[PDB]
């Protein structure tokens, strides 16, 4: 199937404290292999999974490079912004980045990211055809003049059509054991009397990989949403990733409904009934 | 805006007394970034936790995990208390063994 | 690989 590459960072101003915080993570699919954390001792790019410990010291040299004058320009950026947004030194910031890539099967390049959020909001982002910007607000209109006249786009166009795909593709098979695998979910159910009228059943999914999964419940035979709670697909510690659906049920009346669960790992999707 | 976390806490397998296990706290869907998790043994904040790189997902809201190894018993009760600003005051969230 | 970022400036 295809696969993903993409980094995320996060800059935080801190007034009075000194310098914005800043945090990198690199993931590919849903497996996290590198972080940077500026306020660390080491202040370098640090693996994070087994199958990227085998790159060399030019690697690492150059991703700790990349990734620190990173912090700095979004530290500049936040300082710059507060300008825009015409607002104080005195309160916190955030700056958020995702950069990367999809591949197909064949390991050809589908789609590139590069985005950026502000307080937790889409600030710029580079469009599908990686050749213009949308801006969400006028600030970000400001950037987005910029950016066209510095030919940012050609330039992150270049980079998510070669260097990420290359990169990606030399990620895949380092790390072919772990990541080209996929887990199945394992599957039960529980069952608790909430009351004399009624009860819950909780359906679940453990233990699978990628994340990606869907978890219905019908009532003979219906989809059904009234009643029903769903939490947060969660990671489990190991790699990977947990997920349940509950309904509450009149008593007695249990059978009539089913949980439906799809996940990759599985050849067709299963039903479960209490 | 600002986003109020979504708090999990669960362990990594299904519990059974005696057995070794990881307990986590998954907080997800927040904004701003600051958060404090810890995770208490008995009412009493439990001194070693782990949590992984703060990172982020589609909506931009964060997410973090805490864990830390244990041992369930049938005597210990397990809790995650989470300090946001969106909430008043933190929020204390019983381990229930099936959700 | 992560990106080059010198040309970001907002």
């Amino acid at each position: 199937g295809s696969h993903s590459m993409r980094y995320f960072s996060t800059s935080v101003s801190r007034p009075g404290r000194g310098e914005p915080r800043f945090i990198a993570v690199g993931y590919v699919d849903d497996t996290q292999f590198v972080r940077f954390d500026s306020d660390a001792a080491s202040q370098r790019m640090e693996p994070r999974a087994p199958w990227i410990e085998q790159e060399g010291p030019e690697y690492w040299d150059e991703e700790t490079g990349k990734v620190k004058a990173h912090s700095q320009t979004d530290r500049e950026n936040l300082r710059i912004a507060l300008r825009y947004y015409n607002q104080s030194e005195a309160g916190s910031h955030t700056l958020q980045m995702m950069f990367g890539c999809d591949v197909g099967s064949d390991g050809r390049f589908l789609r590139g990211y590069h985005q950026y959020a502000y307080d937790g909001k889409d600030y710029i982002a580079l469009k599908e055809d990686l050749r213009s910007w949308t801006a969400a607000d006028m600030a970000a209109q400001i950037t987005k003049r910029k950016w066209e006249a510095a030919h940012v786009a050609e330039q992150q166009r270049a980079y998510l059509e070669g260097t990420c795909v290359d990169g990606l593709r030399r990620y895949l098979e380092n790390g072919k054991e772990t990541l080209q695998r996929t887990d199945p979910p394992k599957t039960h159910m529980t069952h608790h009397p909430i009351s004399d009228h009624e009860a819950t059943l909780r359906c679940w999914a453990l233990g699978f990989y990628p994340a990606e999964i869907t978890l219905t419940w019908q009532r003979d035979g219906e989809d059904q949403t009234q009643d029903t709670e769903l939490v947060e697909t969660r990671p489990a510690g190991d790699g990977t990733f947990q997920k349940w659906a509950a309904v509450v049920v009149p008593s007695g009346e249990e059978q009539r409904y089913t949980c439906h669960v799809q996940h990759e790992g599985l050849p067709k999707p299963l039903t479960l009934r209490w | 805006i600002q986003r109020t976390p979504k708090i999990q806490v669960y362990s990594r397998h299904p519990a059974e007394n005696g057995k070794s296990n990881f307990l986590n706290c998954y907080v997800s869907g927040f904004h701003p970034s600051d958060i404090e998790v810890d995770l208490l043994k008995n009412g009493e904040r439990i001194e070693k936790v782990e949590h992984s790189d703060l990172s982020f997902s589609k909506d931009w809201s964060f997410y973090l995990l805490y864990y830390t190894e244990f041992t369930p018993t049938e005597k210990d009760e397990y809790a995650c208390r989470v300090n946001h600003v969106t909430l008043s005051q933190p929020k204390i969230v019983k381990w229930d063994r099936d959700m | 690989r992560y990106p080059l970022t010198f040309g970001w400036c907002f």
